[PDB]
């Protein structure tokens, strides 16, 4: 059997003679997040499309893959080192690794009314 | 011309670009060591492919932020939604959806749109920082800010108006003067409402985002059927070849796979560098077009539409952005007959601001963009010289405003 | 420089130690394959710095139009020469490169007013010349746009156009004529 690539993908077994699916196995990219040298020396790592029930310190499943050493906070800071899909790592309490979604600015809403400028 | 047509035209410009990274050493061999150890001896040419492609993605996530991120504060718009007239319900984004997209934009997005077979030869899509939700929010941001303040919210603070006397701001940036506004708002308002609603029939062009999709699936699609080439060599697959030679005699089939592989992954990198290129190209334009357009109004002509610009509104699409070029074309001409001066006691009269014409018996002065005549006046006239050195100058009386 | 130092399928990375211990017809399987390698690095070379030669031939070309518009004269472009209202732009010499001082003008300190987009006196609309409408809350007064200056309602910064009646948000004032005698 060959799919559209012109690889194994199906294959026969010549005993029991039933067709069995071929899959790669599963790899990704190592990305490892790092404070900086001369700050600290604990780093996190970055699995790059990877779920989490396939890697053998906090687990965080992630739409750019499963992230390793890395807590997530519920608060919203900018951007210090971007990891991806909206998520950036810090280092904070300089004690730890965190996690979280990039802040876009603050909250402001122009007073509009009907007879209003501001000069 | 006596009367004028508000038209919204429709800008689709690239900004963004499929991010790929590539396992050199996987992409060759996969599991072989020889393959591995064959690769070594051909110093750092796996290393030079692998940083171009990083800097290739950094690039094209700093191509969004020169375009979406030109906003200090994320800008809201009050509920009541009454800006003079005008509709903005189609444009500004909805509460009743996850994403929080307009209309427009759920248009745009279900238009531009094999599987995981690219994923085992080892390339990789990685995701965009921004999400599609987030580039929303700066695009709900900057339009806001746009109906809110105007041009004040790109040059500091944002300063709030209403948006009628925005628009007589606008009108007087064209040579029109702010009265026309004034006077015919609801005509206006209804051009507008007309225009923005045909857009939707008008888009339901958007080929260019479909050609940067395409060609950046096909450029992986002929990366993925390439690896079928032998290249001389009696075999394609690396296993076949290592299950019946000798390292003795299977250094020159492999040799052969690995400078084959190695010249057709060179070429998609410099192909990859050059669109990459004009993707960039594509983005300085977008990123200076809505500095232009949209945080202020622009007297360049045809850049931000086709007509005397008023304002324009940005919208988000898939890999690009797309522009709502809002203009000022006329309509409706006459024909008068017109002459340089005005020839009144000896000494020849020139408009400060306005054309000589005539219907036929009567003179007056109107502007230059819409018919609008008035009684010649000492007001709207200077004097300068005598009537013997201009050509063409007729004798017109000229009525001053002092009757005591 | 480091590329000199592979091998490319051959036995040895120099040429002294293939020419003096090798064959002389069977070292030419092996030149040859130190040629294309030194060959293929010098051509992928070249092609890296044609592109980034074209990449700083477009800032350059940038940076010669805004030392034609920012610093030799004053532009109009927003957000081309600064950011903010711009007022000029010194030059400034630097390896590889050139650095513009863009001096800019912002804003500050507003106030709130209540604003009319007309005057309806005399049952005949005014509307302004180059000012605005606003109010702090008796009076009207027409200042400009990028800096209050309230000044006394007069002719002189009016202009009348029909009557009262078209305009929505028209307020009634008075309109000062400078005219005693
Ligand atoms: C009217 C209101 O609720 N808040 C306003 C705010 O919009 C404005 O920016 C500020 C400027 O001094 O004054 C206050
Ligand atoms: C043709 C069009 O689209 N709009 C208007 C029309 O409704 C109006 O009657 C005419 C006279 O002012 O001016 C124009
Ligand atoms: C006293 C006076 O203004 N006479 C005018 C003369 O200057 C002008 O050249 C001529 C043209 O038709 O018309 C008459
Ligand atoms: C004599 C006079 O000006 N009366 C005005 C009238 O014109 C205007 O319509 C009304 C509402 O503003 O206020 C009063
Ligand atoms: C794979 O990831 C998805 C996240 O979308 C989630 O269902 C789970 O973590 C994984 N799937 C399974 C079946 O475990
Ligand atoms: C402005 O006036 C209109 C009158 O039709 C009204 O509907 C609208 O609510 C007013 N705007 C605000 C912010 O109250
Ligand atoms: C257009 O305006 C009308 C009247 O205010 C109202 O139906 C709504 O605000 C808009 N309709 C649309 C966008 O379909």
């Amino acid at each position: 059997g060959r799919d559209i690539a012109d690889t194994t993908d199906a294959v026969r077994d010549p005993q029991t003679l039933e067709i069995l699916d071929i899959t790669p196995c599963s790899f990704g990219g190592v990305s490892v997040i790092t404070p900086g040298t001369n700050t600290s020396n604990q780093v996190a790592v970055l699995y790059q499309g990877v779920n989490c029930t396939e890697v053998p310190s906090n687990v965080f499943q992630t739409r750019a893959g499963c992230l390793i050493g890395a807590e997530y906070v519920n608060n919203s800071y900018e951007c210090d080192i971007p990891i991806g899909a909206g998520i950036c790592a810090s280092y904070q309490t300089s004690q730890s690794i965190i996690a979280y979604t990039m802040s876009l600015g603050a909250e402001n809403s122009v007073a509009y009314s009907n007879n209003s400028i501001a000069i | 011309p006596t009367n004028f047509t508000i038209s919204v035209t429709t800008e689709i410009l690239p900004v963004s670009m499929t991010k790929t990274s590539v396992d050199c050493t996987m992409y060759i061999c996969g599991d072989s060591t020889e393959c591995s150890n064959l690769l070594l001896q051909y110093g750092s040419f796996c290393t030079q492919l692998k940083r171009a492609l990083t800097g290739i993605a950094v690039e094209q996530d700093k191509n969004t932020q020169e375009v979406f991120a030109q906003v200090k504060q994320i800008y809201k718009t009050p509920p009541i939604k009454y800006f003079g007239g005008f509709n903005f319900s189609q444009i500004l984004p909805d509460p009743s959806k996850p994403s929080k997209r307009s209309f427009i934009e759920d248009l745009l997005f279900n238009k531009v749109t094999l599987i995981c077979a690219q994923k085992f030869n080892g390339l990789t899509v990685l995701p965009p920082l921004l999400t599609d939700e987030m580039i929303a929010q700066y695009t709900s941001a900057l339009l806001a800010g746009t109906i809110t303040s105007g041009w004040t919210f790109g040059a500091g603070a944002a300063l709030q108006i209403p948006f009628a006397m925005q628009m007589a701001y606008r009108f007087n940036g064209i040579g029109v003067t702010q009265n026309v506004l004034y006077e015919n708002q609801k005509l206006i308002a209804n051009q507008f409402n007309s225009a923005i609603g045909k857009i939707q029939d008008s888009l339901s062009a958007l080929g260019k985002l479909q050609d940067v999709v395409n060609h950046n699936a096909q450029a992986l699609n002929t990366l993925v059927k390439q690896l079928s080439s032998k290249f001389g060599a009696i075999s394609s697959v690396l296993n076949d070849i290592l299950s019946r030679l000798d390292p003795p005699e299977a250094e020159v089939q492999i040799d052969r796979l690995i400078t084959g592989r190695l010249q057709s992954l060179q070429t998609y990198v410099t192909q990859q560098l050059i669109r990459a290129a004009e993707i960039r190209a594509s983005a300085n334009l977008a990123a200076t077009k809505m500095s232009e357009c949209v945080l202020g109004q622009s007297k360049r002509v045809d850049f931000c539409g086709k007509g005397y610009h008023l304002m324009s509104f940005p919208q988000s699409a898939p890999h690009g952005v797309v522009f709502l070029h809002v203009t000022y074309v006329p309509a409706q001409e006459k024909n008068f007959t017109t002459a340089p001066a005005i020839c009144h006691d000896g000494k020849a009269h020139f408009p400060r601001e306005g054309v000589f014409v005539s219907n036929g018996t009567h003179w007056f002065v109107t502007q230059r963009n819409f018919y609008e005549p008035q009684i010649i006046t000492t007001d709207n006239t200077f004097v300068s010289g005598n009537c013997d050195v201009v050509i063409g100058i007729v004798n017109n009386t000229v009525y001053d405003p002092l009757q005591p």
